RNA sequence: CGAAUCGCCACUUCUCUCGGCGCCAAGUACCUUCAUAUUCACAAGA
RNA sequence: GUCAAAACUUAUGGGCUCACGAACAAUGGAUGACGCUCAAGCCCAAUUAGUGCCCAUUAUUCCUUUGGUAAGGGCGAGAAAGUGUAGCCCUUCCGAUGUAGAUGUGGCGUGGAGGUAAGGACGAAGCUGAUGGCGUGAGCCUCAGAUGGACCAGCCUCUAGUGCAGAUCU
RNA sequence: CCAAAACCAGCCUCUACUGAGCAAGAACGAGGUCAUGGUUUUGGCGGAAAUGGGGUGCCCCCACCCGUCUUGAAACACGGACCAAG
């Protein structure tokens, strides 16, 4: 769940990567199983929750970790 | 990794000035909070205390210990890195300038030092 | 000294257990060729067989334990059903039978196949010891609790609980009642009986499946 | 050596990035490192600009499409090994076995092709219900 | 669907005793969803007729039925039900498929809607397949014709589900979803 | 669940299996029906989720 | 600039499965705009249909009609009536929603040439109605519940309509051409792709 | 002012009852830049 | 169907239905609302289809706590023969709601006393506190006062005029 | 400190009979997972970072004023403005 503050902090590639600085934040989860008989499925993001901001929102699933 | 972070506070002690926050429990037939239903403040009990192991240790991993005195630290001198002298508030600055140079050399910690 | 006659024992028993289980195998794979045979001889005698009863059901606590009878209430007691996926396999006797037909709203039960009694003692079972509750890992386990030169293996305990034992109550009772999960993908209904289309009640042989979702 | 690298990610696939620097190209799998370690895929570099470099399984998509290449001696790739002339020369000297053992297949012009492809996700996409 | 209603011919008797050394056996066409309740109905029969009891009795057989073919045909279900509205209201009606067991499930459907009966009210009297003229009903008779041919008319044709899609173009089939 | 196609071998009601194995192969009515572009968006759809 | 809306055409469909469905996505964040709202369908005969909205009519505070419920008669307004009774109106996160749809009677100026519009086959009326019982169209039972524009809008969708066939025909020169160009790009040097465009109907 | 967003188009963007393209060479020829950004990590890019 | 988790409105199920329909006369307005009508209704059956899913303080399992007058083992720092503490240690098991009420508590806290130990003008008590820390909790402790100005916490024993949102309390 | 991957364990999920069916049994294979256990590895961050607490706002969600006598209190039943000392 991408999202961003109104402040920089800081990033995975703080240091390394200058380029990366936005107050852009993002909240990482795993799908954890399906949910219901449509597509929808269950995602934990890590042990918190995610805000309820991020509902109705720009969710990113990857594709990783890869399976096929 | 404690169960609950927040005072079980008493029940309304919000709106009144006067309540102290400190719990006291819930009677009355009608108490929301001892009838306990799911929306209401919760009530201490047993469920919550602290992991046994992990209980009574403060985040430096120290269990803290009352030192008055120079003379303390020595009950500290063998098991430094279970207990942290916390030195009392009400010792001098006069002394606590003999506990913390003393607490330096023995290799005690302390909490406020 | 006595830190390898415990070998001579744990060794003395899986010998056992091989062979003890060799024979239950046996047991069952010539038992019920056998009762293949007279079935199929019927079949070509133009003849009916009919195959011998139930000898033990696998009683399954259905419905919770909120406003039961008191007469329900104490046949579930002595069922040792006090809770709700309770299991016990009691053995089909008209004593029994008149204490099921008391209280199968509250119950859903069957002839549990060899599989389904595998399942329960292997996973789900539990012996009382010292009244606590242990879990089945050993036969160590098994041959301590019950002081019986009959009942040793795992094996021993499954044959007893199916085949309908001579110890079928000296073994079952040894085992805390099964605390199985609830049936995955449901029940039907707790309030109907099985043949309402519900839950409650005999079952018959359905139950392994019932059963099987649970354990 | 041990290795539980999926069968699906075999020496000289191609393989997707799913992640990191280089998400979206197409990548052959060079070789996975001596112990179960991450891959290392190359580009080639002279195909999609794909470094000689280590990959985790979990972060491409193995593709069943690939290139027999056994006779590629990617045996510089060590672990002890991870821009430097040494190293500049070891994939020099690698993505033109690399390369070549990509021409050597019928239908080797595409694999070049298609190596110099890029994966996206474009809406309206559903690679759960792609094969690869 | 598959049948409802599996096909079950349970057999059975009243247990022997001094008091009746060789009892009749009883064969019995059931149309259960399960030989458990095949097995119950068959009971049920037992003494409501027999005046022999579930406790009393063995059931002998309880194994389902082999279907005649698969060729469509057409089927004299004959079918007793009970209501509060009508107490026991005897009627032969005819219904066109596969099976003894489809045309019995499809006359407890047809049943159960005309009629809030519910599957233990009823009880099937006999499942004649019919030759195509002895059907008096006029309903099925639309389809015996070797020459029938009808349209499929104001088909709702739902994609296959893994295609299917909330928003579309206009005039397309792109998914907007 | 079915969609009928334009495609119609004439044929009697009831008929026996190998009849029709029999006939549809005098017609070809299913070689024709591939032949169609109806019948090849089918299978090029069915190809490139393959 | 413009957002990620999808304009809905709401022509012929079901109009409280349409308000369903798009008051679900609405939910689900999509920014849709709804159109042709006039041309809602409703079950039943345009008098079961009056009837029940002159008993919502009915309904008014007697204490002050003024801050009572209020029965807005545009088809559109209908139509964002009947999809914020469908979503969370009270929480922000559906107050929000409804904001997100935009209905409108026809299709307006501003949306049309904007795009293709999106349909809803689940709230199709010929997927829902029986084909030959009765219907309402929505801006036809309106008129007669005091919707004063139901004319103004059909001189509108006369408009853009025949203005729409008149660019379809503006066009057909150049849709002939890519047409044609395209055709013919399949004889072109494409040779061992013509084959991997016939397998998979290309 | 750092932001979240991540297909476009006068081949859909009419009506009434497989739209085109884009996805790494402006093209099917792989010429050809990419590394050390050192194996995920907001795409560090629009 | 939306509200509302789930059939992104599933069925490759049957009937029935056009106007209502979905366990226990008067402020306008209630299948809960919308809306639904090849249902989003009713009867029936189903579960991917003649080749399911969602939600409990429930169940099961895991972690932790507490209780057991429960079952055992043991006796770099620790290893206490132990009801109870910061529990001697470890292991396993079962229990846990609760008004009136009963009981427990090396349970909390207050004024005083016998002791012990200690603190204080390098700042006692008191008071203030996005001072954190500890304790299930009553609470304790520390920090900081740009507060104060001189007393006083700990521990065991003794004691009581000992703990307050509510008495139309003073 | 934040991450990510792996390994092992655990755990979980995913023939027989019958006349095509069942009341029917396993196997192979693969997946998931640390809010499971043990094995590190690898990167990211490092006057600040980091975890925790605290404060304020929001979001989604839950939530009937307490004491009281009473079968029954949110009651259109009583007592209840605030605080301090008692
Ligand atoms: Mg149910
Ligand atoms: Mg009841
Ligand atoms: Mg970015
Ligand atoms: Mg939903
Ligand atoms: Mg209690
Ligand atoms: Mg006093
Ligand atoms: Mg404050
Ligand atoms: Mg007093
Ligand atoms: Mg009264």
């Amino acid at each position: 769940y991408v999202y961003h503050g109104y402040k920089m902090k800081r990033c995975v590639r703080w240091s390394k990567a200058p380029a990366r600085r936005s107050n852009t934040r993002a909240i990482w989860g795993r799908v954890t199983r399906p949910h219901g008989g449509s597509g929808a499925v269950r995602a934990k993001f890590n042990g918190s929750a995610v805000p309820a901001s991020a509902i109705g929102k720009r969710v990113r699933v990857y594709l990783y970790p890869s399976r096929i | 990794v404690k169960k609950r972070t927040k005072r079980f506070t008493r029940h309304k002690c919000e709106l009144f000035p006067q309540l102290s926050s400190s719990w006291r429990k819930p009677r009355g037939e009608d108490s929301p909070v001892r009838r306990r239903y799911k929306g209401q403040k919760a009530m201490p009990n047993k469920g919550y205390g602290s992991d046994r192991k992990t209980k009574y240790i403060t985040p430096s991993g120290f269990k803290n210990f009352p030192i008055h005195n120079v003379q303390d630290l020595y009950m500290l001198l063998m098991q430094n890195r279970k207990y942290a002298g916390v030195i009392s508030h009400t010792v001098g600055a006069k002394s606590r300038k003999a506990i913390v140079r003393k607490a330096h050399e023995l290799d005690v910690r302390l909490i406020n030092g | 000294k006595a830190i390898a006659a415990n070998k001579a024992a744990r060794v003395a028993l899986k010998k056992a257990a091989y062979a003890r289980g060799l024979r239950y195998s046996r047991e069952y794979r010539s038992a019920e060729k056998k009762l293949v045979h007279l079935r199929r001889q019927a079949k070509s005698c133009g003849n009916y067989y009919l195959e011998a009863k139930p000898k033990v059901a696998v009683v399954t606590r259905i419905r919770g334990i909120a406003k039961v009878a008191p007469k329900q209430r104490k046949i579930l007691q002595l069922l040792r059903l006090r809770q709700i996926f309770n299991t016990v396999f009691v053995r089909l006797n008209k004593p029994m039978e008149n204490m099921l037909r008391a209280v199968e709203p509250y119950i859903a039960y069957g002839y549990p196949s060899l599989r389904t009694v595998r399942m329960m003692v292997y996973k789900r079972g539990h012996l009382k010891i010292n009244g606590q509750r242990v879990k089945i890992v050993n036969n160590q386990m098994i041959e301590s609790k019950y002081n019986n030169e009959n009942i040793v293996c795992a094996e021993d305990i499954v044959n007893q609980i199916y085949t309908g034992g001579k110890h079928f109550r000296e073994v079952t009772n040894g085992l805390w009642p099964f605390k199985l999960s609830p049936p995955a993908g449901g029940m039907r209904q707790k309030r109907r009986h099985f043949v309402e289309g519900g839950d409650y009640g005999n079952r018959d042989a359905l139950i392994n499946r019932f059963l099987a979702r649970m354990i | 050596e041990y290795t539980t690298l999926r069968k699906s990610c075999k020496p000289g696939t191609i393989a997707i990035i799913l992640a990191g620097r280089f998400r979206g190209r197409r990548v052959v799998i060079l070789k996975q490192l001596p112990r179960n370690g991450p891959l290392v895929i190359s580009g080639p570099m002279k195909y999609n600009g794909v470094p000689i470099r280590r990959i985790d399984s979990r972060y491409i998509i193995a593709t069943s499409t690939k290139v027999d290449i056994k006779n590629v001696d990617v045996s510089g790739i060590t672990p002890d090994i991870f821009v430097s002339d040494a190293r500049a020369q070891l994939q020099k000297k690698v993505d033109a076995a690399l390369i070549e053992a990509i021409r050597k297949d019928p239908l080797g012009k595409e694999k070049a092709g298609y190596l110099h492809s890029v994966f996206t996700i474009k809406p309206g996409d559903a690679p759960h219900r792609m094969r690869w | 669907v598959k049948p409802h209603l599996r096909h079950y011919c349970v057999v059975g008797r009243e247990t022997p005793s001094e008091k009746n050394p060789a009892p009749t056996v009883y064969k019995f066409e059931v149309f259960a969803p399960n030989f458990v309740v095949a097995k119950s109905r068959f009971w049920r029969m037992m003494r409501e007729k027999n005046k022999v009891k579930s406790t009393h009795g063995d059931v002998l057989s309880c194994k389902v039925v082999k279907d005649r073919k698969l060729a469509a045909r057409n089927y004299s279900v004959d079918i007793a039900y009970y209501s509060q509205r009508c107490g026991y209201t005897h009627m032969v009606k005819e219904f066109r498929d596969v099976s003894k067991a489809g045309a019995v499930s499809q006359a407890y459907h047809d049943l159960a809607s005309r009629h809030r009966a519910r599957y233990h009210n009823i009880e099937v009297l006999g499942v004649k397949s019919i030759p195509n003229h002895q059907v008096k009903r006029l309903s099925i008779s639309e389809y015996h014709a070797s020459n029938l041919s009808f349209p499929l008319l104001h088909r709702r044709v739902k994609a296959p589900r893994k295609d299917r899609v909330v928003f579309v173009k206009k005039n397309t089939k792109r998914a907007v979803v | 669940n079915v969609e009928p196609l334009k495609f119609s071998v004439e044929l009697s009601r009831n008929c026996s299996t190998k009849t029709l194995k029999n006939v549809l192969a005098e017609k070809k009515i299913l070689e024709k029906y591939a032949a169609t572009k109806s019948a090849r968006r089918i299978a090029a759809k069915r190809a490139f989720a393959r | 600039h413009r957002p990620e809306i999808i304009v809905v055409d709401l022509k012929d469909h079901v109009l409280g499965r349409a308000a369903a469905i798009v008051a679900k996505q609405l939910l689900l964040g999509k920014k849709i705009t709804a159109v042709r709202c006039e041309q809602l369908t409703i079950a039943g005969t345009e008098i079961r249909n009056k009837i029940k909205y002159l008993q919502f009519l009915r309904k008014r505070k007697l204490s002050n009609p003024k801050l009572g419920p209020f029965h807005h008669r545009s088809p559109s307004d209908i139509f964002l009536r009947t999809v914020r009774s469908m979503l969370p109106r009270y929480t922000k996160r559906g107050q929000k929603a409804l904001r997100q749809l935009v209905a409108y009677e026809g299709i307006p100026t501003n949306v049309v040439r904007t795009g293709g519009r999106v349909v809803i086959p689940k709230a199709q009326r010929h997927y829902c109605y029986r084909s030959e019982r009765p219907y309402t169209v929505l801006g036809n039972m309106c008129k007669h519940v005091g919707w004063k524009y139901s004319d103004v809008v059909k001189k509108l969708e006369t408009a853009r309509v025949e203005k729409a066939a008149r660019h379809h025909k503006k066009t057909e020169k150049l849709r002939a051409a890519w047409k044609s160009a395209r055709k013919e790009a399949l004889s072109k040097v494409s040779k061992n792709n013509l084959e991997v465009l016939k397998k998979f109907g290309y």
